[PDB]
């Protein structure tokens, strides 16, 4: 390990989506 | 004619209920992130597997920068400063001994001389980064003519690759400082009840349609072990032995 | 290539890095050229006549020209220990680049260089350069690099040069090695008798820089008058049916 850093707490929750919802494209390249 | 309406209705139901399952609601689980954490201003680790968040937002008030040593420091990073390609594919808010500057994947989003941010004018450094935008918006100070020192590059391919919120700071949490990312957990869903019902109905209908088609194919005069399935041969012995040996 | 060299307009203000720097280069210095500028490896096509590469594996070879791949030499007139290509004289050719500067944004605009009169046999302005430079290639396509533009300009009735128009270079050679960037004199308006370079490198990657050199209007002559069909030549396999007057060595 480079830096001594403990893992994080993730702040979870739930949300009911649909069959066509999408939050945007995925960054696959420049 | 009573077993011909079954093979019709239970065959159209199992079609309109099965071409409609990949359109029904699901229940996504959504994760977030927010350093500080325990109110102690230390580094953390969050190696996103999609290599990129959905959103990103940093606040970084002005007192944090005003109360730094004459050396630079990294008030806020996303990867460790000494990583392999950390300047690339990460975001830094470096405060070097001559100037403050918000950087990105090898592009200087904003840069301001330090003797200007160290003044009663500046208030915070908003570093939002989302789809179609990576602006830097130093609140307070003004661009020489009229602008409030904003930045640009609306490129949507500028979101930093996150492996943590590593920082060069020690002590209790100063008020105002707040990072927040939104992790792309779009594939981890579970079906609702309105989708389980559709799946069950499609399967039951396509079983009843086949049962009715079977019962319909028997209007000929037939319905309801040969000598081939009863013999054993040297060829069968050889094949079975040569499969069981090769399996091991 | 020391013939034209475009002496600048007299009566301007320079810095301690000569007229190629301008008034205050922010990140450009004479000693700003890398010293290993070879190339990216060219991958061989699978079936290629007259090539002994093996068909079982994909192969990649690295070649470049002579003198255009780095090195060190005598000191110039800026104080640059850079090896210049194409037979350029270090005692008369300034250099200016931004190689090891990955913390700031480099910037420099040179002085006004004086263009010679229009002539049908001097159709080009040439600037030798290295590193990564941005340009289009005859299709609206582009090559990814940094900015170098060579603005035009016209002198009025007195010493008041009005600037007008900036153009992208024509660039064909390998990526980091030295090469000639071309600006035809047909792009220039009928009144454009001075020029000046406009350099700007904002990218902080360690492999983005260009290290240019002053412009010149070359004096060209045919290749048949240079070689002459009487001296021994070594034509390669491809370039031997197009030159039927030059003779190979016996």
């Amino acid at each position: 390990t480079l830096v001594d850093a403990p893992p994080a707490q993730l702040e979870l929750g739930t949300a009911t989506r649909s069959g066509l919802w999408s939050p945007g494209k995925i960054r696959i390249g420049p | 004619r009573g077993t011909r309406w079954v093979a019709t209705i239970a065959g159209l139901i199992g079609f309109v209920l099965s071409v409609a399952t990949p359109l029904l609601p699901v229940v996504q689980t959504t994760a977030m992130l927010d350093w500080p954490q325990r109110g102690q201003l230390g580094s953390v680790t969050a190696p996103l597997i999609s290599l990129t968040p959905v959103d990103f937002t940093a606040t970084v008030p002005c007192d944090v920068v005003r109360a730094m040593p004459p050396a630079g420091g990294v008030v806020l990073g996303t990867a460790p400063k000494q990583g392999k390609d950390a300047n690339l594919q990460a975001l830094f808010v470096v405060v070097s001994a001559q100037r403050v500057d918000v950087t990105d994947r090898n592009v200087v989003i904003l840069s301001v001389p330090r003797e200007q941010v160290t003044s009663p004018q500046c208030q915070r450094i908003e570093v939002t980064s989302t789809h179609a935008g990576t602006f830097a918006n130093f609140v307070g100070l003004k661009d020489p003519s009229g602008a409030p020192l904003r930045s640009g590059f609306p490129d949507p391919n500028l979101r930093p690759q996150i492996v943590g919120v590593f920082t060069d700071l020690t002590g209790p949490a100063p008020p105002g400082l707040a990072v927040s990312a939104t992790i792309d957990t779009r594939f981890s869903t579970r079906p609702t009840t309105l989708k389980l019902l559709a799946i069950i109905g499609a399967i039951v209908a396509t079983v009843v349609a086949l049962i009715a088609l079977w019962r319909l194919d028997q209007l000929d005069g037939r319905g309801s072990i040969p000598a081939s399935w009863r013999t054993f041969t040297l060829t069968d012995a050889v094949v079975i032995f040569g499969f069981l040996l090769w399996h091991v | 290539p020391n013939a034209g060299m475009l002496q600048p307009v007299p009566g301007q203000a320079f810095g301690p890095d000569g007229p190629l720097g301008g008034i205050s280069p922010v990140g450009f210095k004479p000693e700003g050229v890398g010293e290993d500028l070879k190339s990216d490896p060219v991958v061989s096509k699978p079936g290629l006549v007259n090539s002994d590469a093996s068909p079982n594996k994909p192969n990649a070879a690295i070649t470049d020209s002579a003198g255009t791949a780095g090195g060190k030499g005598p000191v110039g007139i800026n104080g640059s220990h850079a090896a210049l290509p194409f037979g350029l004289d270090p005692a008369r050719t300034p250099v200016m680049g931004s190689y090891g500067e990955n913390n700031l944004a480099a910037t420099a605009t040179s002085a006004w260089y004086q263009l010679p009169p229009r002539s049908p046999d001097r159709p080009l302005v040439v600037v030798s350069a290295a590193g990564a430079i941005w340009s289009y290639k005859e299709d609206g396509d582009f090559i990814y690099g940094q900015s170098l533009k060579l603005q035009w300009g016209v002198t009025g009735p007195d010493g008041r040069i009005q600037p007008l128009g900036q153009v992208f270079p024509i660039d064909i050679g390998p990526q980091p090695a030295w090469r000639n960037l071309r600006f035809p004199l047909a792009w220039a308006p009928p009144e454009a008798d001075v020029a000046r370079i406009v350099a700007y490198d904002p990218n902080l990657s360690p492999e983005q820089w260009f290290a240019f050199t002053p412009p010149r209007v070359p004096v060209l002559e045919s290749l048949q008058r240079l070689i002459g069909s009487a001296t021994p030549v070594l034509m390669d396999i491809a370039t031997a049916a197009n030159f039927p007057c030059q003779r190979p060595f016996s």
